[PDB]
RNA sequence: ACCGCUGAAAGCAUCUAAGCGGGAAACCUUCUCCAAGAUCAGGUUUCUCACCCACUUGGUGGGAUAAGGCCCCCCGCAGA
RNA sequence: CUCGAUGUCGGCUCGUCGCAUCCUGGGGCUGGAGCAGGUCCCAAGGGUUGGGCUGUUCGCCCAUUAAAGCGGCACGCGAGC
């Protein structure tokens, strides 16, 4: 996981979600998931 | 399941086990023990039972521990104390005046034991708490078992509670644990337990099956 | 629009509606189950359910979907339960179906063992292949992912348990 | 404001209703009556109530 | 001269005060203002006149889930470090009335007469209380329409 | 932290909004010690369970006892 | 602020706290085959060596170690040395 205060999707197949009160991206790729923090 | 029994610390000695290894034990004679009085949840809250061991003579008991005994039929004792069980109380395995022996322990399994540990008197930090002290040369004055600073500075203008000091040393309450019981003398009522157990020789003494085991 | 649909009722032998809540039994044992309050379980024309809200809320037309999909499973597995089939990878791996509980191999110094709770029955095919079966979906599925996690993820040769017909990713290394 | 709320009005409402009633006892004197003659407080919030204009927040 | 109550004027009375839905709160303000006596217009803050309260089924009081997880109750042992620290969440689970009491006591004067004022309130978690020998009126909450 | 199951808003998907799991020497019980001056001063028991005088007749002042202590005496591995 | 006085570096003794974590504990990603690692997230319970040189702090070196953490407290601590 990545946790930068700035995250947004890499790819074209990145969602974007929010979770737990929290901002984060999930895709299949797994090196491409971030959270905010 | 918690099993006790109430003693006296007679003193040490060395035996040499099947190994030929030397053993130093720990000769408890567990004495024979009356129950006196049991606790129940429904009475008192809790699940215990008192335990009375020790000779002593009716005159020197005075008339409400006389009546106390009385109640439960059983003669005098010099000691008085309270087993705790778990928070079961199964509401069996033990009668009013009945008999405790040595043998309701076993060669090989571990107890622990509780006593009160000998007195020092007032000890210092050195002793009571080991500190290092100062050194014996190179221009010390006066500070050689003194035990330097006790606090900060201007914060906090106080020092800490907790702080160790000097101070009475000895005479607590120490329970040592996983003592193995290396024989149990049922002739002369007497626990040889393999290691150090806490008090002076002649002391009360309460031998109990441990937890941990 | 999941919510917007009645659910038909093949069998739904015991139907009960009690203040939100309701039971259901049939071919296989009952199932229960609370509903939220702003939702109304009805009955439609044909004895099926339905549920409804208040409109256009955003609390609300967040809990119709959920709480008609529910009921819609609950139904589906009382009338036929829910099985998920697993399958087991790598040279050695293997697993063995003993008494209640059910063993594997997956190259630890020990064996593992899953026992299984009640309302869910376990069932070995192959010496590589199983099924766990149950009514509710959820435990079902809970099980299942308790099962598949047992090795961690292994993308260099694929040994572990999957899923049926899962795609899992794939590294070269050396 | 205790005997008021005893009586069923809040203070602030028994002092508005007392002052367009046009009663000019003071509170020394209203505190006085409420320890000693609960029946002629109960009069007096009585007259206040009925002062006090229909709908207060107009 | 102001009225001012001798010794042996104060009259007190038992009220007991259902906690099945009341919010803390709420229920904390009422049982505060009982105690001190304030609804009394025989009212002297240094006389401590006011009634008994007893509260029942404190298990039940109306507590939000965010305030369980998150609000916190703070000790201090006197050591170094010695901060500890609870849930009112914990706090529910094992010993309910004291979150009950601790939120009346809060609202209390900071005196000497608050210390004997808090003698006559007695918090419970179940449904029953031993008082009954005492007949203790229930009472509910109003709220004065202005 | 992280990993999930079921699942809408948003016909798909989503660990989440309803709901249910796994999860660390940190936290709480469990082990050891202190502790009812815990002034909400707790509990289980057992013993004494009794007088006299004065008086402004008082939840009054004195006097003498019981159970039980204390001081004194002989000591201690208890101890300034 | 303190000049009708608030003792100044380093060492010793005794500590206490923070976490921006050195080890041990838990994780995600990896240009992670395995052993080893890199990076980020969580985590402050305990631990965190002895010497040579220099007044030294710092630093370098020697021999080990799971590791040889960084800081605050009048650059903690002279009515304690
Ligand atoms: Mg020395
Ligand atoms: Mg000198
Ligand atoms: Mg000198
Ligand atoms: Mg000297
Ligand atoms: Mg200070
Ligand atoms: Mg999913
Ligand atoms: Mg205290
Ligand atoms: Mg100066
Ligand atoms: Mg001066
Ligand atoms: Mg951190
Ligand atoms: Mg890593
Ligand atoms: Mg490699
Ligand atoms: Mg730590
Ligand atoms: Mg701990
Ligand atoms: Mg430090
Ligand atoms: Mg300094
Ligand atoms: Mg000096
Ligand atoms: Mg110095
Ligand atoms: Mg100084
Ligand atoms: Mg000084
Ligand atoms: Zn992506």
């Amino acid at each position: 996981v990545k946790v930068n205060p700035s995250v947004k999707p890499i790819c074209d197949k990145c969602r974007l979600i929010r979770r737990h009160g929290r901002v984060m991206v999930i895709c299949s790729d797994p090196r491409h998931k971030q959270r905010q923090g | 399941a918690r099993k006790g029994i109430l003693g006296t610390k007679l003193g040490m000695t060395q035996v040499f086990d099947e190994s030929n290894r030397v053993v130093p034990v720990t000769v408890v004679k567990a004495g024979p023990n009356v129950v006196t009085r049991i606790r129940t949840p429904e009475r008192d809250g809790y699940s215990a039972v008192q335990l009375a061991y020790g000779e002593i003579s009716p005159r020197k008991v005075n008339k409400p521990l006389t009546g106390q005994y009385t109640a439960a039929g059983v003669n005098p004792r010099r000691y008085l104390a309270e087993l705790r069980l778990d928070d079961s109380d199964a509401a069996t395995e033990y009668q009013v005046g009945q008999e405790l022996t040595a043998e309701i322990f076993a060669d090989g399994s571990y107890v622990d034991v509780t006593g009160t540990s000998k007195g020092k008197g007032f000890a210092g930090t050195m002793k009571r708490h080991g500190f290092r002290g100062q050194g014996a040369s190179h221009g010390a004055q006066a500070v050689h078992r003194r035990p330097g600073s006790i606090g900060g500075c201007a914060t906090p203008a106080r020092v800490f509670k907790g702080t160790r000091m000097a101070g009475r040393m000895g005479n607590d309450r120490v329970t040592v644990l996983n003592l193995l019981v290396h024989k149990v003398d049922a002739e002369n009522g007497v626990l040889l337990i393999k290691g150090a157990v806490p008090g002076r020789t002649g002391g009360l003494v309460m031998v109990r099956s441990a937890i941990k085991r | 629009r999941i919510g917007k649909q009645p659910i038909p009722v093949p069998a739904g032998v015991d139907v009960t509606i009690e203040g939100q809540s309701i039971s259901v039994k049939g071919p296989k044992g009952t199932l229960g189950l609370t509903v939220a309050e702003p939702i109304k379980v009805a009955r439609n024309d044909d004895g099926a359910i339905v549920v409804t809200r208040p409109d256009d809320e955003r609390r609300n037309r967040s809990l119709h979907g959920l709480s008609r999909t529910l009921v819609s499973n609950l139904v589906t597995g009382v009338t036929q339960g829910y099985t998920t089939k697993m399958e087991i990878f790598g040279v050695g791996y293997r697993v063995q179906l003993k008494g209640s509980n059910l063993e594997f191999a997956l190259g630890y110094s020990h064996p593992v063992v899953i026992e299984a709770p009640e309302g869910i029955t376990f069932a070995v095919q192959a010496p590589t292949k199983f099924t766990v079966s149950g009514i509710d979906k959820q435990k079902v599925g809970q099980i299942a992912a308790n099962i598949r996690r047992l090795r961690r993820p292994d993308p260099y040769k694929g040994k572990g348990v999957r899923y049926e017909g899962e795609q899992i990713r794939r590294k070269v290394g050396k | 404001n205790a005997a008021a709320r005893l009586n069923d009005i809040t203070y602030n409402r028994l002092i508005q209703g007392l002052k367009a009633a046009g009663v000019e006892v003071d509170r020394k004197n209203l505190a006085d009556i409420a320890i000693s003659d609960p029946a002629a407080f109960t009069a007096l919030v009585d007259v206040a109530r009925a002062a006090l204009p229909e709908d207060v927040n107009a | 001269p102001t009225y001012a109550p001798k010794a042996g004027d104060t009259t007190r009375s038992w009220y007991v005060i259902d906690a099945t839905d009341v919010v803390l709160g709420r229920l904390a303000v009422a049982a505060a203002n009982l105690l001190r006596g304030k609804h009394k217009p025989t009212f002297a803050p240094n006389v401590d006149g006011g009634d008994f309260v007893i509260v029942i089924n404190a298990d039940k009081v109306a507590i939000s889930g965010d305030k369980l997880q998150h609000k916190m109750v703070y000790r201090h042992s006197g050591y170094p470090g010695g901060l500890h620290k609870r849930t009112i969440g914990e706090l529910m689970q094992r010993h309910p009335d004291r979150v009950v009491e601790k939120a009346i006591l809060g609202m209390l004067p900071k005196n000497r007469l608050s210390r004997q004022i808090q003698r006559k309130l007695r918090v419970y978690a179940g449904p029953e209380h031993p008082h009954s020998a005492q007949q203790p009126v229930p009472y509910e909450l109003k709220q004065v329409a202005q």
